[PDB]
């Protein structure tokens, strides 16, 4: 069967599922951005932009 | 005019003090040989300002505006007391009684809630 390091080559001639993979990666990146900000908001002290 | 409870109820006007026409700029003469009294005193806060905690380095605290969260429950009213005429001529109001306190909670930026006893007791 395919080796572990080539699993994603099954997309090379499958434009739809290639789009589906790209969408999922875009979903994950935007979710990160959203989760990272929310964590930063929950931990940020805004009371002193000087020091 | 002469409004009734049923006119006011639920409108928010019960928390408002009465007002005077723009044309009431007369004067009330004070007869030193007379004794006077406040029959109704109404206070209606419109803004609540809280001093911020100037960090250790400080420089100067400010009075920061705040958001009211406890609704139209803020006014002092039906307050009574005698208006004395002092002999230097001044007037002194001495509160006797009335609805002279309201608990109020305002909110600062960041979400800190600041309760206070808004009051003129004594
Ligand atoms: C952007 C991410 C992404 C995307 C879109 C794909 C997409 C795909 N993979 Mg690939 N894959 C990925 C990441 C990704 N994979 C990773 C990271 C691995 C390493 C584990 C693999 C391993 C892998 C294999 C072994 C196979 C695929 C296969 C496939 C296809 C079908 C889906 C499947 O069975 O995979 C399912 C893949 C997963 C369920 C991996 C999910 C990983 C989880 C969600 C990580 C979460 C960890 C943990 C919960 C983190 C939380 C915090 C922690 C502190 C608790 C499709 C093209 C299959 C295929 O058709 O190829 C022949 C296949 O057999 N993938
Ligand atoms: C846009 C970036 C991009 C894309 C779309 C691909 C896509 C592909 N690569 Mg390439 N590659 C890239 C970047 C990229 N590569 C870079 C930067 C490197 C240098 C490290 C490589 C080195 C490389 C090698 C050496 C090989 C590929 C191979 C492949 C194919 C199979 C990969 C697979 O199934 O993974 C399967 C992977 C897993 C099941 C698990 C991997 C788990 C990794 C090690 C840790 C996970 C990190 C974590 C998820 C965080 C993500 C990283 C961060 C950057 C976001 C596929 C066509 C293979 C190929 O050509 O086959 C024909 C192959 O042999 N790639
Ligand atoms: C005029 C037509 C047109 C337009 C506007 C685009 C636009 C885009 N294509 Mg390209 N594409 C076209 C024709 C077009 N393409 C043709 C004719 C082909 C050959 C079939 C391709 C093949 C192709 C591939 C294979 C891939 C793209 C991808 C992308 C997107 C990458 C950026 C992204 O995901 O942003 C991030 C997304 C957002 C910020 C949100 C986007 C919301 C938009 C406005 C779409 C709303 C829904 C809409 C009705 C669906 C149709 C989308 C449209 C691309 C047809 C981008 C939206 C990549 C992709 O889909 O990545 C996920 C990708 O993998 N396209
Ligand atoms: C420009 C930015 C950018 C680019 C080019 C990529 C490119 C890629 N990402 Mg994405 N990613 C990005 C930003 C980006 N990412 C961001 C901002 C986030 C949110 C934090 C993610 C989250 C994300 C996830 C969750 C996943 C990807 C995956 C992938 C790979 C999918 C194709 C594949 O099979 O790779 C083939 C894989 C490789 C060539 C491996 C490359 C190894 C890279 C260079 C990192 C080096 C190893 C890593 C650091 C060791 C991990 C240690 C750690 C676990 C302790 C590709 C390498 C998917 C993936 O890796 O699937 C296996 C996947 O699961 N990315
Ligand atoms: C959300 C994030 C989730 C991330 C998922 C986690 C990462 C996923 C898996 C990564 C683990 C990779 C292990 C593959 C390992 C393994 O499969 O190797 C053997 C494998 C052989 O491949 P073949 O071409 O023979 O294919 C046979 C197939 O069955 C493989 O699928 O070679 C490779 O994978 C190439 C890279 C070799 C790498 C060899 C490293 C040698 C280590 C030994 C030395 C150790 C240190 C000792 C010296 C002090
Ligand atoms: C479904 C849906 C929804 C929801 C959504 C959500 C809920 C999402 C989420 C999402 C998210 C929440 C996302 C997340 C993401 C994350 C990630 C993606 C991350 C990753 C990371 C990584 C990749 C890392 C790596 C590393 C490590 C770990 C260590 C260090 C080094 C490095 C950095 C490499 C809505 C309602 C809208 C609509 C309807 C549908």
């Amino acid at each position: 069967g395919l080796p572990w390091y080539r699993v994603h080559t099954v997309l090379i001639n499958d434009p739809g599922r290639l789009i589906a993979a790209h969408l999922m990666h875009t979903a994950l990146v935007a979710g990160w951005a959203g989760s990272m900000a929310l964590y930063e908001l929950a931990t940020f002290d805004p009371s002193d932009p000087v020091l | 005019q002469t409004l009734t409870y049923d006119d006011i109820v639920g409108t928010g006007l019960a928390n408002k003090c009465p007002t005077l026409d723009d044309t009431a700029r007369g004067a009330y003469p004070i007869d030193s040989s007379q004794t006077y009294r406040i029959a109704r005193l109404c206070l209606q806060p419109t803004t609540f300002l809280v001093k911020e905690e100037p960090k250790n380095k400080r420089q100067e605290a400010e009075f920061v505006p705040t958001k009211l969260v406890t609704r139209e429950t803020t006014s002092l009213d039906q307050i009574q007391g005698e208006l004395k005429v002092n002999s230097d001529g001044s007037l002194t109001f001495v509160e006797e009684d009335g609805i002279d306190f309201q608990p109020v909670t305002v909110q600062m930026a960041g979400g800190e809630r600041i309760p206070l006893l808004f009051t003129v007791k004594n």
